[PDB]
């Protein structure tokens, strides 16, 4: 549902309304009726509600970073100049009400409606396409309310009260109809542990099996040792998720709703979300969050922790003074002294508040904020930077609340400022990133449902440390969840555990660290060997829709996209040693690194010589051939340091082992290096990991695949070396696919045929060495372009989007292509004689 | 002043003893106006009969386990909190139950005085063991809502006698929503849906119009000063 | 204060201003005054600085 | 007021924020503020001071008149609704009343935005700090219907719409009452000269001036979309009258029309330690939390911008304000208590309505405040509203029952913003379009509709949606015989017509063919 | 009174949005009792416009002066 | 399978017509065609096979009709 | 145990503006939703009179000024918004006000016709010099809450006409309090006090009572089914 304003809608279906009267009477001819919608008499209003009865509109916010960047809506009418917007929806959007717009687009033709009805509907667009997390989840008031309701206070009034030999254990309740009845008189807080007997709510799994041993069924009554809050929580849920009776931090909503999302259908999702919304609104208006200057407490150690330190800076400029310290060591040692004391500070202050404390619940609630800005609040600002980018061994030890002094707030005016300026060439960058990456792409549509392959990829999901347990990996919901299987599971004992392509999500992770199998081969997109595109099952379940994906679906703008939004939470260059953005753009180019290593063409071992600032390393291999050398290592990139799992072994040495494609120094190997060495499949896998560990190291969640749509098309072509019997002339760029197809039809004669390497392209090259000429000739030189094309009698298949924007006609995806648009509808025989 | 659009009244059956009523087109604010009212009247202002306490035999202390039945002494109290049962007399009546010998027990089984009726006189009570068997009082008596358990007797004159929660409303639960309505071309206006669910005793709409004629009652009370320039309808 | 008609205002202040605010558009009117010599601008300079004013 | 309790980022938001807020119909000045509003509005001008030293001889609304004391009369005239360059109004009114004797130096009128010589770019208003059902979700914000009913945040907007007569070959603009064939009630408001009559009403699409290019035309400049009101002033020049006019034009009429805005909801308010927040839900008086005293508050706000944002000086801002509105008397009985040490002999006690001062870095500390939110003035039935904590127990005018918690309440001074609703509100289903491009005429004055750009292109190809991205860039916005088959399929009620070749390719191919390039499409 | 004690870093003989960088568009700690640190837009002309102090006044030169009390033993 | 009454553009549930066709953009062609047909019906053809409402958008028919598995289609 | 009492309201008198009603006994969590739904029907909907439009010699609309008078007309009208009358029909009538020379305009100086009721007739309503002469005419009304301007070109047609924003309510503050006195604690009660305050056009007790009014025949909804 969207709040739509009146004289808004009006003038968005004033043809709809004209024929609507002109069909009503209420006005005689089209120019009649479009006089009165021009002046509004009091008669437009009456049918208005007939026409925008489910005729959804399109809301669009910007920057559109994404998908869900526009969102349909059913329109309820308001009277009013401004347009009322979903609070679940916002984390989406990206919205604020302070001053924020927004644009409403109306689809006409029932292919469009349709459309936005069924794709681009908000009830729909609840999980991400990046990860599969939840985005239409329960915000900051509706965590606080939900927090408040679901959590146990030790000495409420209400509570079960033990027995003792006199009277009954007194905190009993035959219903919650009945705890509503006391909580109105005074006798029970919602949020005391008391015994209650519940028949609509299915328990936990242990006691339905426990209590019940052939199946619970609604209406029978067992006995919960809870609150009134969780049970009232757990009315929301659909009937037969069990009780969870958890305090309801973020997190545990979070983990709610996905189960939800892959066990129960989508609408029921979305009511659910709609009813914690309702609930959580209410408890929070009821939960004594309320900011006073006395709510904000300042901790009494502080003066101590700051005097303490204070101690040690003056020992440091006695130091100073007598010598035997520098003007900058000096202030490294004050800054690496009063970033301490703010730590102190901080966790005194953690330690002090309680938690009925409202500035302490936003918090811990997962709500919004953090404990830094506790800290900068009641606690001390600390170190602020300069206008260079330094520190200012001087700190700030006043907070907001005690009020900083007039210097204090000089010097923290610097860093403002700097933020002020630089969040528009963030954005910039980011959408730079953003703006190659889809260009890359635009031809990775899916266009069958499998390839036929057992071509894949090898993941781990798990480790065993004590050795007797395995451990689950951490990254393993971005390296092996909704991913597809290639090769049945087997054991050491040659038992099947599951079924080759199978989807595999937790159930099946669960099921494979049975056997104690931590290694299993999935399939890839790097792998999908098809004409164009990829395989449905090669790329997945599409974490939309949670289930498999569809033929059609333009999966590389959706890569593209989920890696550009979160840009902008990402390190940047000064306005390599840092590596956010600037690494990412150093890897999707195929640029050579700054602190480059040098990898091992050989396997075998190792004899280590250095001397005055260099190292020179001697790979003596095992099958008994050419040693080789690397011999001008600076120094400063010290050596690939290992920390076996057992050991402690440090760096590495002389007599170590080395396998191929090994780093021997730290830093960061050379893809092209990888590729001639190991080879192409090795060079996109350590591609991935390189990208998936900058982003992980920064707190972004994105499923590897669509790293490896990207990869995979920058890794899609070769330069011929000796054209064969084949129509291909030498140092020449052809797609790998057409080089396969070639040098295989060419069966007559097949005693040569074309050879050819694989070159590692970037993401502006591959963009260039494009086979077609309408998206080249819209971008570079057209005239040559066109030339060029022309002497060879090009042909554009039209597989990609660009082009056929370009020329006008519709695009190969989704409701685009043959499979779709040439649908034939009959109503079938049997309702067709029932006229 | 003639109000506009002389709200009406419809009725939603969704269960027996549960239903859910709509008012509507209320002007707007006398949703939440005279919401929340009704349901404190439902809830605490429709007289009725409850039990009071209990006295069982064996168990005078140590009020954990009774002998040779299965069930505990609280679920035996929930049980029994659950019944339902009239009264006529506006008096603590007291009722006995017995079941000797092992079987299983139900309301069915209790034989009450003159007035006291029973409505659910097949509700599990307890289940008796192998040569097991249940002696017990039941007080019963009036009033209105729910009222906590009674221990103002400051020494014990009846030993055993566990005082018990008292439901004598026959409304269990009740909620109330206001939702948006448009009614020529203005919206904003209040339509008030409240949910009502009950004991076997009566039915909703009987509690309803109970309540509307107490509150009928208390606004008369105040109309009583002066009974002029009010609405009309 | 410093001005006639003073709605009293209480103030917290624990200090003594040794300077009132000055003019507050005086950076506009001066300038322009040094454009078309006018004497208040004439003595102004004279009072302190420059002997003839330019 | 409370600087050094907030941070830079949101004082700058601040500061930019008073510089942007409406003159209201009437001005009221901050219960709590610094000591710098006063020389402000006396050295910015909008205010009317004292020449010389004398005595008030006469007051009127549009002169004042004082006999000073060396025997000379000055008269000074005041600005009554005059239009700025951004649509306020400039009025003036007098705070002085004959037979007053007032220095050199001295006020003798107020401004836009001032109140006996200081600035009052907003009001003091009743403020809860607690989340609401809902409605202050994400900087949103409350309010109730009494300030609306004694417009208290209204503003008066003024507008300037002009008209030129000029000559042409094929003839002479000619202003005039007569026109072509309309309505003859149209001539309703228009005087003998065709220019709209003063003191009229008006409405978008109606008549202000007639004028006539020759063929003859109907050249009468009407009222935009959405602006409305009353006619206040023409201002009409003429080449005979000789006062002055550019070259080839011969005849100017100026309109000048108002409108007073009452605070809907979409507005956007604000205070002065960068809380900003349109306006969600207005409520009505009987539904807002109402205090032990029948007092309800007047805006609700929520708990949750205030400490990730560090502009906590609005808390302070609002206790002070209660503990302003309601007076205080500090019991020195015993003697100064450890928190009054440093506090004058003119801060130990004060009456209601007392505005204070707490300069910026030489301001109100955080005991002094803690101290006289205790001592606090009781009301007018002996009960003390507010603890000495800044909370009060509230009730709701809903359910009628009490909040569990008390709650944060005060005075604040807030502003409403330029920022309004009708000024930024806009939508198009078809109109005019450029013809030089074959789309829409983008802009808010041409009644252009909104951009669709490469991102969203991106989104709506990353859906799958195929039919609507075509309908967007096709049917919509270049097309000229689609977007006129829609229009008449969508008023006639006959299906959408279907694609037929792209339109953008029918041509493109007539300029490949010119270079003789043989493109050909196949299948 | 704030556009006409603005002082701004763009125009004819100044600057544009190419040199324009990150550097003219801090605060200096030169600033103290000239230029305001805190007031000036938040978009694109973040750090170029400001606006001057309340005691500070210009020289005959062009260069800002703000008062100090002088302080002698 | 267990919810309440989808409102408005919720219904039918989505979930189910997920069954009767193969993708989202199938469904959506599926619907569209059907919807074209019922208007050139209203308008001059087999109409709805379903019990229409006072305005009933040809779409909401279509779907009704799809929920009640009255049609069938057949991919090109 | 039951009770048998039944709810008794009982009036008290701090000033004539102002009045304070007990309501006692009542059921315990029974007298805050009570008093809040009397405190709405109050605050919301109590009948009364206000001006609805008003017209002047000279002037032509709320923009400009009046010779010898040291108020614009905007301030004269939010002025007069601070007005209270009691007309005695169910139509609009007119007030007349007529003043000469120097002085100051207050509502006593107004010449209401009978069945009108000017309340407070030492309100300020402009100032006036030896040149000023206020000529003004206005309309009353009857209804109920908040009413804004409805514009002349709306309602009849006229020139100088100026339509105002009325406020037909009485009532002026209302709260309410609830002592949980019970009957030596045997069984709890709610005892319910009603602080009403009004505008001076009508008392206390007729307020209640029209509240009383409109919830008896807004229940009477649920007391009519069966
Ligand atoms: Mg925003
Ligand atoms: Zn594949």
């Amino acid at each position: 549902q969207c709040g739509l304003p009146k004289l808004m809608a009006l003038e968005l279906f004033k043809p709809f309304v004209m024929k609507r009267l002109v069909d009503l009477n209420h006005a005689q001819n089209i120019k009649s009726a479009k006089r009165m919608v021009e002046r509004q008499r009091p008669q437009v209003w009456d049918v208005l509600e007939e026409v925008i009865a489910e005729h959804p509109v399109l809301l669009n916010r910007a920057p559109t970073l994404h998908r869900l960047g526009i969102q349909a809506f059913e329109p309820q009418l308001v009277e009013g100049k401004a347009i009322q917007l979903h609070p679940l929806v916002c984390e989406a959007f990206n919205a604020d009400f302070d001053g924020d717009q927004m644009a409403v687009h109306l689809p006409l033709s029932a292919e469009a409606q349709a459309e936005a009805r069924i794709l681009m509907l908000s009830s729909n667009n609840i999980l991400s396409p990046a990860s599969g997390k939840p985005l239409a989840m329960p915000r900051l008031d509706m965590v606080t309310g939900l927090y408040y309701l679901t959590t146990l206070v030790e000495g409420a009034t209400g509570e079960y009260q033990a027995a003792t030999k006199d009277a009954p254990e007194q905190g009993v309740y035959s219903s919650p109809a009945e705890a509503i009845m006391a909580m109105d008189r005074g006798a029970l807080s919602v949020r005391a542990k008391i015994k209650v007997r519940l028949t609509e709510l299915r328990p936990p799994t242990d006691l339905e099996a426990q209590l019940f041993e052939n199946g619970w069924k609604p209406g029978d009554a067992w006995t919960a040792e809870t609150t009134l809050g969780r049970v009232m929580f757990n009315e929301l849920l659909p009937k037969s998720y069990p009780f969870v009776n958890e305090q309801m931090h973020k997190k545990v909503q979070a983990r709610i709703i996905n189960d939800l999302a892959e066990r129960f259908p989508m609408i029921v999702v979305a009511q659910t979300v709609d009813k914690l919304k309702d609930a959580g609104f209410y408890w929070a208006t009821r939960s004594g969050v309320t900011v006073s200057m006395a709510d904000v407490l300042v901790p009494p150690q502080k003066q101590e922790i700051l005097e303490r330190h204070e101690a040690e800076a003056d020992a440091i400029e006695r130091k100073y003074q007598r010598g035997a310290l520098n003007h900058t060591e000096r202030n490294e040692s004050l800054v690496k002294i009063w970033q301490d004391a703010t730590e102190e500070v901080g966790k005194a202050l953690e330690e002090f508040y309680p938690a009925d404390n409202p500035i302490i619940t936003i918090v811990k609630s997962g709500a919004t904020g953090n404990l830094t800005q506790t800290r900068t609040l009641a606690g001390m600002k600390g170190l602020v930077t300069n206008p260079k980018g330094e520190f200012i061994p001087r700190p700030i030890k006043s907070s907001f609340r005690e009020g900083l002094t007039v210097l204090e707030y000089f010097i923290n005016t610097h860093g403002a400022r700097k933020g002020l300026a630089d969040t528009a060439l963030r954005t910039a960058d980011s959408g730079y990133l953003t703006r190659r990456l889809v260009d890359v792409s635009q031809d990775v549509i899916v266009r069958e449902h499998d390839c036929e392959t057992e071509r894949g990829i090898n993941v781990t999901l798990a480790e065993r440390g004590p050795d007797g347990t395995l451990i689950r990996d951490a990254h393993v919901e971005t390296s092996a969840f909704a991913r597809t299987l290639a090769t049945d599971a087997v054991d050491a004992n040659g038992n099947v555990i599951i079924e080759r392509g199978h989807d595999l999500g937790d159930p099946a992770i669960d099921a494979l660290l049975a056997a104690g199998i931590t290694t299993v081969k999935v399939r890839s997109v790097l792998t999908c060997t098809s004409a164009t595109g990829v395989c449905a099952m090669c790329y997945g379940r599409s974490m939309a829709t949670g289930k498999l994906v569809d033929i059609g679906e333009a999966v590389g703008i959706v890569a593209a996209q989920s890696i550009g939004e979160p840009g902008t939470q990402l390190t940047m260059r000064t306005f390599d040693i840092v590596g956010g953005l600037p690494r990412v753009q150093e890897l999707f180019e195929a640029r050579v690194p700054r602190n480059k290593a040098p990898i091992a063409d050989v396997a075998g071992r190792v004899r280590l010589e250095e001397s005055d600032k260099f190292f020179k390393i001697t790979i003596v291999p095992d099958d008994g051939g050419e040693e080789v050398v690397y011999d001008k290592l600076s120094k400063r990139q010290r050596l690939r340091v290992i920390t076996h799992e057992d050991g402690t072994e440090g760096v590495l040495s002389d007599g170590d082992h080395v396998e191929v494609g090994d780093q021997l120094m730290e830093g960061a190997a050379d893809p092209h290096e990888v590729l001639r060495v190991q080879g192409p499949r090795e060079v996109q896998i350590h591609l991935v990991k390189e990208v998936q560990e900058v982003y992980r190291a920064q707190g972004v969640s994105i499923h590897d695949k669509h790293i490896e749509v990207i990869v995979r098309q920058m890794l899609r072509r070769v330069t011929i070396i000796d054209s064969g019997s084949t129509e291909f002339l030498p140092g020449s760029l052809t797609e790998r696919a057409e080089f396969e197809a070639e040098n295989r039809r060419v069966v007559a004669e097949g005693g040569e045929p074309a050879a050819g390497r694989p070159v590692l392209m970037g993401i502006t090259k591959a963009s260039l060495a494009t086979d077609s000429w309408l998206s080249a000739a819209s971008f570079q030189e057209t005239t040559r372009v066109l030339t060029d094309a022309a002497i060879n009698c090009r042909s554009d298949k039209l597989n990609g989007l660009k082009e056929n924007v370009i020329i006008g006609k519709l695009i190969p995806a989704g409701t685009g292509i043959s499979r779709y648009r040439n649908i034939q509808v009959q109503p079938t025989e049997e309702a067709r004689a029932a006229a | 002043m003639l109000i506009s659009q002389r709200p009406t009244l419809s009725e939603e059956t969704v269960a027996e003893n549960r239903s859910r009523f709509v008012i509507e087109p209320l002007e707007p604010g006398f949703g939440y106006t005279l919401g929340n009212s009704l349901r404190r009247t439902l809830l605490s202002s429709i007289p009725g009969a409850a039990v009071t306490s209990i006295r069982i035999d064996g168990v005078l202390h140590e009020f954990t386990t009774v002998p040779g039945v299965k069930e505990d002494v609280t679920d035996i109290i929930l049980n029994l909190k659950g019944l339902v049962v009239s009264s006529d007399d506006d008096e603590p009546v007291t009722m006995y139950l017995r079941k000797q010998g092992p079987g299983v027990v139900t309301a069915g089984d209790i034989v009450p005085p003159a007035g006291v009726t029973v409505h659910n006189p097949d509700m599990h009570i307890a289940t008796l063991n192998d040569k097991g068997k249940l002696e017990v009082e039941l007080v019963v008596e009036r009033g209105r809502g729910y009222v906590p358990a009674v221990q103002n007797k400051a020494s014990g004159a009846e030993i055993g006698r566990i005082p018990v929660d008292s439901i004598y409303s026959p409304v269990l639960k009740v909620t109330y929503k206001v939702e948006a309505t448009r009614v020529e071309q203005r919206t904003d206006f209040d339509k008030l849906i409240i949910d009502v669910e009950t004991k076997n005793s009566i039915s909703p709409r009987d509690a309803l119009a109970s309540a509307g004629g107490t509150l009928v009652e208390l606004f008369g009370l105040a109309r009583e000063l002066n009974a002029d320039s009010e609405h009309i309808e | 204060n410093s001005v006639p008609g003073a709605p009293n205002r209480v103030s917290f202040a624990k200090l003594r201003e040794p300077l009132e605010v000055p003019g507050l558009l005086d950076v506009q009117t001066d300038s322009f005054e040094w454009l078309v010599g006018s004497d208040r601008w004439r003595q102004a300079a004279i009072d302190r600085g420059e002997e003839n004013p330019v | 007021p409370f600087l050094e309790h907030d941070d830079a980022n949101r004082a700058l938001m601040g500061a930019n924020m008073q510089r942007q807020a409406v003159p209201l119909v009437r001005s009221e000045a901050p219960l709590v503020g610094t000591g710098m509003e006063l020389r402000a509005a006396i050295d910015a001008g909008d205010v009317v001071v004292a020449d010389k030293t004398g005595v008030i001889e006469e007051v009127s609304a549009d002169y004042i008149t004082v006999m000073a004391d060396d025997g000379t009369r000055q008269s000074y005239r005041l600005r009554k609704f005059a239009r700025s360059n951004h649509g306020t109004c400039a009025n003036q009114r007098p705070i002085v009343d004959a037979g007053q004797r007032v220095e050199a130096g001295q006020v003798i009128a107020d401004g836009p935005c001032t109140q006996n010589g200081e600035m009052a770019l907003g009001k003091n208003l009743l403020v809860a700090i607690m989340p609401w059902e809902g409605h202050n979700y994400e900087d949103a914000i409350i309010l109730s219907n009494r300030l609306v009913e004694e417009d208290v945040l209204t503003s008066i907007h003024i507008e300037e719409h002009e008209i030129d007569a000029r000559d042409t070959k094929l003839g002479a603009e000619e202003i005039t009452r007569d026109i072509p064939n309309v309505s003859d009630e149209v001539l309703a408001d228009l005087d003998e000269r065709g220019i709209v009559r003063i003191g009229a009403e008006v409405r978008d699409g109606d008549i202000l001036v007639g004028k006539v290019t020759p063929k003859v035309r109907d050249t009468s400049l009407k009222v935009p979309h959405g602006e409305s009101g009353k006619v206040i002033g023409i201002r009409v020049f003429s080449r005979e009258d000789d006062d002055e006019l550019p070259a080839g034009v011969n005849e100017l009429v100026r309109v000048y029309v108002a409108q007073k805005r009452k605070i809907s909801d979409g507005d956007k308010l604000a205070g002065r330690h960068g809380n900003k927040g349109v306006i969600g839900k207005i409520l009505p008086v009987e539904d807002m939390p109402f205090l032990p005293d029948g007092t309800p508050v007047d805006i609700i706000l929520n708990t949750h911008g205030v400490p990730r944002r560090m502009n906590i000086g609005q808390i302070l801002e609002t206790h002070l304000g209660w503990v302003a509105k309601a007076g205080w008397n500090i019991d020195v009985a015993a003697g100064v208590p450890d928190w009054a040490s440093k506090l004058p002999e003119e801060l130990y006690s004060a009456p209601a309505d007392s505005t204070v001062a707490t300069p910026v870095f030489d301001g109100a500390q955080e005991g002094e405040l803690a101290g006289l939110l205790g001592s606090t003035l009781p009301n007018r039935d002996g009960e003390v509203m507010v603890d000495a904590d800044g909370k009060s127990t509230l009730f709701d005018g809903r359910s009628g029952e009490p909040f569990p918690y008390p709650v944060t309440v005060g005075y604040m001074y807030i502003l409403k913003l330029h920022h309004l609703v009708d000024d930024k509100i806009h939508a198009r289903s078809t109109g005019p379009y450029s013809m030089i491009t074959q789309q829409p005429l983008g802009g808010k004055a041409q009644f252009g509709g909104q951009r669709f750009g490469e991102m969203e292109c991106w989104a709506m190809q990353a859906y799958g949606a195929a039919y609507t991205l075509q309908e967007l860039l096709t049917i919509k916005s270049d097309d000229t015989v689609g977007r006129v088959k829609v229009y008449e399929a969508i008023v006639k009620g006959e299906n959408i017509p279907e694609p037929g070749i792209p339109e953008s390719f029918k041509v493109l191919l007539k300029e490949l063919q010119s270079l003789c390039l043989n493109v050909e499409v196949l299948s | 009174l704030t556009h006409k004690r603005r002082l701004s870093a763009l125009g004819p003989g100044g600057l544009s949005r190419e040199r324009a960088g990150l550097e003219v568009r801090d605060v200096h700690p030169s600033h103290y009792g000239r230029m305001c640190p805190i007031e000036t837009p938040e978009g694109p002309n973040i750090g170029l416009i400001g606006s001057l102090s309340v005691y500070a006044r210009v020289n005959p030169f062009g260069f800002i002066e703000t008062p100090y009390r002088k302080v002698e033993n | 399978s267990a919810y309440d009454t989808p409102l408005g553009i919720t219904n039918p549930p989505i979930d189910e017509l997920l069954s009767r066709a193969s993708s989202k953009y199938a469904l959506v062609i599926y619907a569209a065609k059907r919807a074209r047909q019922i208007n050139d019906y209203y308008n001059q053809y087999v109409g709805p096979l379903v019990e229409p409402g006072l305005q009933e958008k040809p779409l909401s028919i279509a779907l009704r009709e799809i929920h009640g598995d009255l049609l069938e289609h057949t991919e090109g």
